[PDB]
């Protein structure tokens, strides 16, 4: 019952496309004007942990809310049971879940299956109901087979400290909150055939600190489950 | 002068219909892969090619002439700018390869520039 | 948690289907570029039902509906808007070729035809060909979509307006008449020549996550069989 | 607003619709016939079925005094009201289908086996005392496809220049008369092509109509059936 | 299983006496077009082992080849070289041979047309 | 063998003012070979599984049967030497791809020397 930094492994994988975009990046080729969040050095697609925060921040605020019904209008209006992971200016807290960045791990297998350009240009269209005129566009998204790693940590009780159960159900609140996102969109152009992701191999461990015995396999239960 | 002479040929190709018949949308398969080449050409430390990549400048090379024949503006644009010859003498090293990835970059930015090209 | 309710389903084509996106093959289907299979995007299934379910509720009691955002309440409820926006309620999954094996095991080999055509100009009756590559007419796709309890994030002053089951059970008729005409109508290009008669099969809603009661969900499937 | 035209089509002659290159091209002659690519049954394409009705109607619904209708976008505005063009950007109200073979489990019990036959033909060309071989292919004339098409009416407005281009219950009957005289000559002209050889006559049985969606006039859709049942 | 290589040489066993062919492709349209019709539904059955409604259907293809063998002497040496009627005895066991037989049969047309002009 | 593709066009009959082959003649080839080697990429093992060692043998039936057509295809296969290396394929994945990469380099050129003027 001392210190613990529960590190979380796993591999996310796009099943559909993914168009989490960067606005005005500097890719400079053409209709990469709707780019993806790339690496600046390797120019490989990546995923900010802000979005993996800012989707599980959003899509648990309306799942822990929208049942308690009070709409949680601001990212401090959210209850403690979300923001004690995600952080608040109310209690000044540092979060408790460092959602890390992740980038393109298996670029090697994507050259093994012959996938050529790593970013496929999924065309779309605009039809106006009176003119029936086709207004095209060149929207761009990642290859739907690529896979990114998954890394979050979770600091233990520090402040006179969250007890054993507060580790359990709050970690279970992540796995409850994660399977939502698996059945939800993630990237840009939601609701329209993009941004669906698949999660796998999500386990807990004691990367550092004196993690306990009973309070680990309960945390390897649901996150390995969902 | 390779980073300027892409201007007198981006002028030199003619349009009389009012609009430029070579659309910039006409090259989204040549220039979605030439990015992916450029992203790992520069990550290469050696002066010569990697063995897994001299086919890549060949695999791109037929896609130039395949999309050349599939259209009529690209049919004359490529050899007038001479990308067959600059790809013919490129197989040695990345000395002429990164000239090529900025010769096309000199030509896509000019073709964006000499058009109205609303976006 | 009043969470998200997954409607599964299955589309199977009855004739060919052709979603262009651009060997010397000119007009392909949308090729999922890893596995090179045929895919059906969720954009030609949202942007097409918005051209039908906004000509069934509307365009019968004399609505002009000139832009994609003048649509009524029970359409812009579901399909999302920029102005009122209770919730964007129709997440459409993209989908790909489900049975590659049975399309291969039962004889067919090339997965995409080259169906020809011809032009004849009655100045001189001269033949000009055309090739419209379609899908194989037995290519079954999976078909998923999720509904939710749709708790409003309102620009309007009606703050925290949670849709109850009676607002939900209207939408399954909009799910019904969304796809009932879609089985009757097209999906793909080469318009009004016969391509894209589809047949939506095995439609089922399913409370994936949420606190939906037992009585409701089995009646929400009753609209799904009405197509 | 959608109203589907149920039917059934039966061929009486040989039919050589569509050769191209050969999807299978193993067991056929150099001039093949199109076929259902999963099952290799000779279908009917919805292109030439639309490519016949538009070109039969440039003789009776026009071409009166040496007007060619030289390209079918110069069709009269009743044809644009059914099929469509780039002239008014209309969706078209005549959506066909692609019709495959249906009586596979009937034709084998009525004594036919091969499902198509290569009828050998001649080309007696008097040059160097020869009768030229040619081996065009027919289909079995006891074979029955199915038939369907839907009519649709956008009752709000189908166009832009006017706020109302809809048809009410008055415009449907001139369309069904254009269905009547549309399918009229096709009952005695060849469905496919390669004419002057005894091809492609079909007899539409049960050419009824079912309203897909909406409420319709009870008297209307059955007197509309007169223009259906006449041809 | 390698009988596609066998069709490279068993076509040369055709007795070609003038210098020209004598078993041209034109005589075979009552043969090669009728083996296609059973093939198209043979694959369509999901079951490996056949139904008795499908065991008896190959028998008509068998007896039309012996009708042609009694008709034409060229077909009579065409069969007994490549052993068609020999493989058409145990073809009522399972379709895998029946699949491999027509696969063999399609290869017999190939080098036959490779040495034929075929101008239309 | 990408340079061979420029070499084989130096032998096909163009003396009559126009060309003999198209992509339409060899169209049924392209519905098979392009379908083939895109099932060879997803193959993880080097030796071909038996499900497509017959599919490349399916092609070898077709190629010579397609070579039994008019004399436009008579010059084409033997000046390309398709069949002479197509029997070699039956074991390993690598030059199976370079077989397809050769003809993909070929068919990007063989109708695509000015077919619009047919020159």
């Amino acid at each position: 019952t001392g210190y613990a930094k529960i590190e979380i492994t796993g591999t996310i994988t796009v099943v559909t496309g993914l168009h989490i975009g960067a606005g005005d990046g500097f890719s400079a080729i053409g209709a990469v004007d709707k780019p993806v969040v790339r690496d600046p050095l390797t120019k490989w697609p990546m995923i900010p942990g802000t979005s993996l925060k800012g989707k599980v921040r959003t899509l648990l605020s309306r799942q822990y809310g929208a049942d308690t019904e009070t709409f949680y209008r601001k990212p401090n209006d959210d209850p403690a049971q979300i923001r004690r992971l995600f952080g608040d200016t109310k209690e000044y807290k540092t979060g408790r879940l460092v959602f890390r960045d992740t980038k393109l791990t298996n670029k090697d297998d994507l050259e093994a299956r012959g996938a050529k350009t790593l970013t496929e240009v999924k065309f779309e269209n605009a039809i106006n109901r009176v003119t029936a005129k086709a207004n095209p566009r060149q929207m761009e998204r990642v290859i739907p087979g690529s896979e990114f790693a998954f890394s979050l940590v979770y600091e233990v009780s520090f402040g006179s400290l969250p007890s054993s159960d507060e580790i359990i159900e709050d970690f279970n609140a992540i796995a409850r909150g994660l399977k939502l996102l698996e059945l939800d969109y993630l990237g840009g152009s939601g609701t329209r055939g993009y941004g669906q992701v698949k999660f796998s191999d999500l386990k807990a461990r004691a990367a550092v600190g004196t993690l306990d015995r009973s309070l680990l396999e309960m945390l390897n239960h649901e996150l390995a489950a969902v | 002068d390779y980073v300027k002479q892409a201007e007198q040929v981006i002028r030199g190709l003619p349009k009389k219909n009012g609009d430029f018949e070579l659309t910039t949308t006409q090259l989204r398969v040549l220039l979605s892969l030439t990015a992916q080449l450029f992203d790992e050409a520069q990550l290469s430390s050696d002066q010569n090619l990697s063995p897994a990549l001299r086919d890549k400048v060949q695999y791109l090379r037929v896609r130039f002439v395949y999309q050349a024949g599939r259209e009529k503006a690209v049919r004359v644009f490529v050899e007038r700018a001479g990308l067959l010859d600059e790809l013919a003498q490129i197989g040695d090293s990345r000395d002429r390869l990164l000239k090529f990835c900025h010769y096309m970059e000199a030509l896509v930015a000019y073709k964006k520039f000499l058009d109205p090209k609303e976006t």
